């Protein structure tokens, strides 16, 4: 799965691989598998792109995508 | 030298005309923001399909030539323009080391950037264009030539100003047909990921979200073959290994069943004159199971 | 059809050496081997050598295997027997023969029948 | 030619009268893959291939797509989804001569089967076994073709057959190979049933304005159906409307 | 419905074949149901000349 904001936002996108571990292939591992080209972040939002099991992305402040 | 092949080597792959619409094809494209080769003459491969630039202020550049060898023994393709006419032939020729019969066909006819695409029998697409190394931007290359030629190729060379090669891949495209049927924009579905989820969706503008575009799939780096420990060989040592033999017109039969042949130490053996076998190979004996076998 | 013609026989002492040439002529492009053989008086033809006309190899009768060479010149449409070592029991009338049949089994061109034959020329072989 | 040495003529720019072929009673075999010999008067095609080889009578049978044997893994391979004819006559008469003709031959020994119309002519000695052979026959070491024996005594099965393969280009580019069928003029602004160049269909064919390019041959709907064309006899475009219909 | 042919020709008795038989002479439909029975007749329909 890509996680992208609009291309009308940016070009810079995020893959997920879906329940598979992050050996097999800026990386983290999460209950709903590798996620690649986004930052972790400790705080906590609201959901904007779903990713799963309490996982959400979305592109912040220079900016990037997080989760 | 190298430069940034970036939105270049596109070309309508079909005859047909398609007005304000995305068409996904798969041919022999030029992969976007790939390396392409750069030269201000020496003999390139023609892996599967090139693409040609010039850059060209004199038109000093003239002609290809294509074949394997490039000299006699072989078929090899000329092509050459001089300022009125082309011409073509695919002649066995005798080409010089640094060049600047039996022909089976022939025809006749930086500021400027000349484009072109040679693929296999024989395509050449082309574009010219006023321009300002490689230029940033976008354009279409229409087919001139189609040559039904049918000769081998795998190796071509220049006759002559810089010039640029690339090397086309089977690579799945997403086109954008205008309304006037010319391709405007396009998509290459395995450039980037967000290119691969534009491919997915037919279309350049990917509103924000989340898809699933493709499917991630492990593969096995080795084949493993396990049978039982070979046991109970046919007794053809009994045979071969006879100490007296039958007279022709009495010719003994051994049946044989219930066991593992082993055909290798036959057909591999050095102690037989003839060995011939009729509507099967000894080979593919091991392969092959019967229910009975007479010798 | 093709026409054979041998040359180079002749009387040599044991121990020497001889080559025999074949020319072939007519039909040239169908030759798929060529093949030399000897009838010694009272015996039966034996075959000695033959060539495959394409790579050039080579099968030879024991008898001769080690001694006797078969070669052959495409663009002359020329086999050679390089008869080395010679022995008494090689006195004989030497025959070639061309066949544009094509085993796919080298060895099967000692027993072929052949389907041209040259004139023959006798080799004679001097004591000690 | 021999069937490992099989010849291609290509087909061009021509008119085909294939009744030539299927009401002459010269032929043993006539057998045609996704496509039907009659139907061929109405078809054009960008080209035709003529391959041509001998083959004995019972290796016919492998000349067809998806077979197996000697002859369609080692000499000439169709693919599975062939779309053409085969032809194939006695040749007995001209093949076979008293003695045994041996001009014709096979690849007997290959190390991998033949892809469609993949033509191997080389004469590499075969290695059978474990030793390389380094161009010398021997034990294991074969040479990859023989002949056949063709002789006028010999059983039907073993008798010589002539052989010829068409292939047909049906490809999106101009058809240059077209059946004896005769143009008629050309109707606008009216429903009628067309047939450009094999193209059948039913609509009304309009003036259009379509930006057709010089190489352009015709134009296609969403629905990859055929929305416009060019006039084969003229460089002109035409827009196929579907003829008007509706529910009732 | 009786007649006589060559061997070779047998084959063109069946649903859907085509050639100078199946064509001008004698044409089985698609959807034919039932029997084409051919058996050698050379010791009665050939003779010296
Ligand atoms: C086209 O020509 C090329 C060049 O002569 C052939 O490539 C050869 O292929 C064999 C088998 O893989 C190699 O052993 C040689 O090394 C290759 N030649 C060179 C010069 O590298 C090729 O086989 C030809 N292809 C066809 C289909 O005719
Ligand atoms: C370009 O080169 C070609 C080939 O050398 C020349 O074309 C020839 O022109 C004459 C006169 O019309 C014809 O009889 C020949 O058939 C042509 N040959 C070929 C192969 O096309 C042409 O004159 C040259 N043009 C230049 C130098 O302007
Ligand atoms: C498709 O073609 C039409 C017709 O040529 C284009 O409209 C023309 O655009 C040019 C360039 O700006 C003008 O000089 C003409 O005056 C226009 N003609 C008309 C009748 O409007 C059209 O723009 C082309 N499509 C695209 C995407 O450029
Ligand atoms: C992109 O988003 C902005 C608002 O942030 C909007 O004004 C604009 O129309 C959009 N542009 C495109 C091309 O989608
Ligand atoms: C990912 O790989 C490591 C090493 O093989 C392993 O310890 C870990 O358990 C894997 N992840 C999961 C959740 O299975
Ligand atoms: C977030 O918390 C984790 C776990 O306690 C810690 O390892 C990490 O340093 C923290 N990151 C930041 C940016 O404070
Ligand atoms: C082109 O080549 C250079 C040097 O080999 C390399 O660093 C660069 O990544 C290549 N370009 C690509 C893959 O876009
Ligand atoms: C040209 O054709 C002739 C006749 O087939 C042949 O002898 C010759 O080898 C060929 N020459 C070249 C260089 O292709
Ligand atoms: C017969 O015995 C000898 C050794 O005693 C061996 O080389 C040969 O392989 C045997 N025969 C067979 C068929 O294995
Ligand atoms: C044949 O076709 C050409 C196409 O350019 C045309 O000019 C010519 O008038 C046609 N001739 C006839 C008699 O239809």
């Amino acid at each position: 799965s890509v996680i992208t904001p609009g291309t009308n936002t940016s070009n810079q996108v995020a893959v997920l691989y879906q329940d598979v571990n992050c050996t097999e292939v800026n990386v983290f591992q999460t209950r709903a598998g590798c996620l690649i080209g986004a930052e972790h972040v400790n705080n906590s939002y609201e959901c904007d792109i779903p990713i799963g099991a309490g996982i959400c992305a979305s592109y912040q402040t220079s900016q990037s995508i997080i989760a | 030298a190298y430069t940034n092949s970036f939105t270049r080597g596109v070309y309508y792959p079909d005859k047909v005309f398609r007005s304000s619409v995305l068409h996904s094809t798969q041919d022999l494209f030029l992969p976007f923001f790939s390396n392409v080769t750069w030269f201000h003459n020496p003999v390139l491969p023609f892996n599967d399909g090139v693409y040609f630039a010039s850059t060209e202020k004199s038109n000093i550049i003239r002609g290809w030539i294509f074949g394997t060898t490039l000299d006699s023994k072989t078929q090899s393709l000329l092509i050459v323009n001089n300022a009125t006419n082309v011409v073509i032939k695919v002649c066995e020729f005798q080409f010089c080391n640094d060049p600047f019969n039996n022909c089976t066909f022939e025809y006749v006819s930086f500021k400027n950037l000349r484009e072109f695409v040679f693929k296999n029998y024989f395509k050449i697409y082309s574009k010219h264009t006023p321009i300002n190394d490689l230029p940033q931007g976008f354009s279409a290359l229409e087919p001139l030539v189609d040559l039904p030629i049918g000769i081998n190729i795998t190796r071509f060379q220049t006759l002559l100003a810089a010039y640029y090669v690339g090397y086309l891949q089977p690579r799945t495209f997403l086109l954008k047909y205008n309304e006037n049927g010319t391709i405007t924009d396009a998509v290459d579905c395995a450039l980037d990921p967000l290119s691969e989820t534009k491919c997915t969706l037919k279309s350049f503008t990917v509103e924000k979200g989340i898809y699933q575009t493709s499917n991630f799939r492990v593969q096995p780096t080795e084949s493993i073959v396990r049978f039982p420990n070979i046991t109970n060989l046919c007794p053809f040592g009994e045979v071969f290994n006879a100490t007296r033999f039958a007279s022709v017109y009495a010719w003994n039969r051994k049946r044989i069943s219930n066991c593992v042949a082993d055909y290798s130490v036959l057909y591999n053996s050095a102690s037989f004159s003839t060995f011939k076998c009729y509507g099967v190979s000894p080979t593919k004996l091991n392969d092959l199971c019967f229910t009975n076998v007479y010798a | 059809q093709v026409q054979l013609v041998e040359s180079g026989g002749g009387l040599m002492q044991a121990g020497g050496s001889l080559r025999l040439s074949c020319a072939v002529s007519g039909r040239t492009f169908s030759t798929a081997a060529m093949g030399w053989f000897r009838q010694a008086p009272g015996k039966e033809r034996e075959f000695v050598a033959a060539i495959r006309w394409s790579g050039g190899s080579a099968y030879y009768a024991d008898s001769v295997k080690g001694r006797f060479t078969i070669s052959r010149d495409k663009a002359k449409n020329t086999v050679y027997l390089q008869m080395n070592s010679l022995k008494y029991e090689d006195t004989a009338v030497y025959y070639c023969a061309q066949t544009h049949y094509v085993s796919y089994l080298l060895s099967d061109y000692a027993t072929w029948p052949y389907d041209y034959w040259g004139q023959g020329t006798q080799v004679t072989v001097s004591s000690k | 030619a021999s069937v490992y040495a099989w010849n291609r003529k290509r087909i061009s720019n021509c008119v085909a009268d294939y009744s030539v072929l299927y009401n002459s009673a010269s032929f043993s075999t006539f057998k045609c893959y996704g496509v039907s010999p009659t139907k061929l008067n109405d078809l054009c095609f960008t080209n035709v291939y003529a391959d041509s080889f001998v083959i004995r009578g019972d290796e016919v049978r492998q000349i067809a797509p998806g077979q197996t044997g000697k002859i369609a893994d080692y000499n000439y391979k169709l693919p599975d989804d062939f779309t053409g004819c085969v032809i194939a006559w006695n040749s007995n008469n001209l093949d076979s001569k008293v003695g045994g003709n041996y001009n014709y031959l096979y690849r007997l020994f290959r190390k991998s089967n033949l892809k469609p119309f993949e033509r191997d002519i080389s004469t590499e000695i075969y290695q059978a076994g474990s030793t390389p052979c380094n161009g010398v026959e021997g034990f294991n070491c074969y040479f990859p073709l023989q002949s056949y024996g063709f002789q006028p005594t010999n059983g039907v099965g073993y008798q010589p057959y002539r052989v010829v393969v068409l292939s047909f280009e049906l490809l999106h580019a101009p058809a240059t190979v077209c059946g004896p069928k005769k143009s008629t003029n050309l109707v606008k602004n009216k429903c009628v049933n067309f047939n450009f160049n094999g193209l059948t269909g039913t609509g009304v064919l309009t003036e259009s304005n379509k930006k057709f390019l010089p190489f352009q041959q015709f134009g296609r709907d969403i629905a990859d159906t055929t929305d416009a064309v060019r006039d084969p006899q003229t460089l002109e475009i035409l827009d196929i409307t579907p003829c008007s219909f509706g529910g009732v």
